[PDB]
């Protein structure tokens, strides 16, 4: 199969500034002069929508501002000024041969100033721990860029495999994100301990941030 | 011009699901119809397509011993039908069209069917508080929420004080569980002096269990 | 640009495991077009055989039908290999330009038997 590399994975811009994503293919996509390259946008819960084919045809419908161009194994897809109504993610095609396969995809989100998370924590509730489960969440309010790094860490050991965690789309109103991690264990491994804490790195923060509780508190 | 998809499917593995794609008279006598998947959190993979003019397929490999694509003419619909499922079948499922004269493109996609895969059955939520206190505490700032625990299928839907709460909330996507169940937490940021004057009670919906549960979060 | 390509003969007779060869011609400079071959259908629409450039990702793709393009850069060979008994009937040739993404233009129709 032909792989298709896209990249950056995210770009971080302003609206009117000019969006510039690349695709790269792991073998020629181009014969007779013609590539077998197309891009496509795609919004939360939506169907993505064809923006450019064949490697610098514009779509009818599409606005201007967008432009395709490339040949061989490297393309790029232009916005000359991005709109409010451009920060989505963006996804190349081709169909050089079979199977016909989609780059990664490359998210444009919206830059702002850098912004610390607010850290929060909560203890398992007592309803919970009578179903024999515990779980304690972590919360990372209001921040920027999305990067941050969250570790649990029981009885100051470092805990690994017992956690998940979930992120929001960027913010409509402040464009920050928010973080939730939770720790699970059974009852039993939870009162085998006593203190519990979330320790959170971020950009924004001058040391990392440790939010901390004992069980029985 | 339309690609209309049939609605959501939650099958156990070693079932088979179908897929409709109903189009038009003039798509059928004009383009190819192709299926594309997109697994949560994922990009798009490329299925197969078919000729609606002779029936004829193509097909990525990785999907030809388990996928059916057949037309029907007299109803210009496109049928997808993906046997022997498998956990990792759980996607989006959407058909899209192309020119049948040369690739410009797949210039229409459907809205898209949602099917998920799984051996777990039908759940409603536990829903937990998650208490305020002085450890959620920063600033003049509190937080608060509920946590949605151990449902099947997804969606649930939150709302605080039955929707009048909206402002400072934020309702997080589930993460699946190793069990085979979902979890959410929604939590909402108030003024702490507030703690003591108000009332704060999520809302938790799960229509696939008939769950409709009201939680008053205490400090 | 840009006028309807030219498709020849206008009867062509074989019968059985010949090699039915049409002539497509299109002066161009491309300019981006591409080239279609098609046959009638029973329905009288036209069934897309193959392109020029090749149409690769096409589903129910048929091998037995081969557009060839000759050094001179306008003249095709639309051959069908190993023509057979249902092969007969209607065929022409079309020029599909890819910027105003629409625009097709086709030639007259030919008869094989």
């Amino acid at each position: 199969e032909i792989v298709l590399t896209q990249s950056p994975a995210t770009l971080s811009l302003s609206p009117g500034e000019r969006a510039t994503l690349s695709c790269r293919a792991s073998k020629g996509v181009s014969t007779s002069g013609y590539s077998y390259l197309h891009w496509y946008q795609q919004k939360p819960g939506q169907a993505p929508r064809l923006l450019i084919y064949l490697a610098s045809y514009l779509e009818s419908g599409v606005p201007a501002r967008f432009s395709g161009s490339g040949s061989g194994t490297d393309f790029t897809l232009t916005i000359s000024s991005l709109e409010p109504e451009d920060f989505a993610v963006y996804y190349c095609q081709h169909s050089r041969d079979l199977p016909l396969t989609f780059g990664g995809g490359t998210k444009v989100e919206i830059k702002r100033t850098v912004a610390a998370p607010s850290v929060f924590i909560f203890p398992p509730s007592d309803e919970q721990l009578k179903s024999g489960t515990a779980s304690v969440v972590c919360l990372l309010n209001n921040f920027y860029p999305r990067e941050a790094k969250v570790q649990w860490k029981v009885d100051n050991a470092l805990q690994s495999g017992n956690s998940q965690e979930s992120v929001t789309e960027q913010d409509s109103k402040d464009s920050t994100y928010s973080l939730s991690s939770t720790l699970t264990l059974s009852k039993a491994d939870y009162e085998k301990h006593k203190v519990y804490a979330c320790e959170v790195t971020h950009q924004g923060l001058s040391s990392p941030v440790t939010k901390s509780f004992n069980r029985g508190e | 011009v339309q690609l209309v998809q049939s609605g959501v499917e939650v099958k156990k593995p070693g079932a088979s699901v179908k897929v409709s794609c109903k189009a038009s008279g003039y798509t059928f006598t004009n383009y190819y119809m192709y299926w594309v998947r997109q697994a949560p959190g994922q990009g798009l993979e490329w299925m197969g397509g078919i000729n609606p003019s002779n029936g004829g397929t193509n097909f990525n490999e990785k999907f030809k011993n388990r996928v059916t694509l057949t037309t029907d003419s007299s109803t210009t619909t496109a049928y997808m039908e993906l046997k022997s499922l498998q956990f990792d079948d759980t996607a989006v499922y959407y058909c899209a069209r192309r020119d049948y004269r040369f690739d410009m493109g797949f210039d229409y996609w459907g809205q898209g069917t949602t099917v998920t895969v799984s051996s777990a059955s039908t759940k409603g939520p536990s829903v937990f508080p998650l208490a305020p206190s002085s450890k959620s505490t920063s600033g003049g700032t509190a937080a608060l929420g509920c946590l949605v625990k151990d449902y099947f299928p997804e969606p649930v839907t939150v709302s605080w004080n039955s929707g009048a709460l909206t402002s400072g909330v934020h309702t997080f996507p589930a993460v699946l569980q190793s069990s085979g169940l979902y979890s959410l937490s929604s939590v909402v940021t108030v003024p702490s002096s507030s703690l003591g004057t108000q009332t704060y009670i999520c809302n938790v919906n799960h229509k696939p269990s008939n769950t409709k549960v009201d939680k008053k979060v205490e400090p | 640009p840009w006028n309807p390509p030219t498709f020849s003969p206008a009867l062509l007779v074989v019968t059985e495991g010949d090699n039915a060869t049409f002539t497509c011609s299109f002066s161009n400079t491309s300019e981006s077009f591409v080239l279609n071959w098609y046959r009638m259908s029973p329905s009288n629409q036209t069934d897309k055989l193959a392109a020029f450039p090749e149409d690769r990702s096409q589903p129910g793709q048929d091998s037995r039908f081969r557009v060839t393009q000759l050094p001179n850069g306008r003249d095709f060979h639309m051959s069908v290999v190993r023509a057979r008994r249902n092969d007969s009937g209607t065929y022409l040739c079309g020029a599909i330009s890819l910027a105003p993404k629409a625009q097709i233009k086709e030639s007259l129709r030919a008869e094989l038997r």
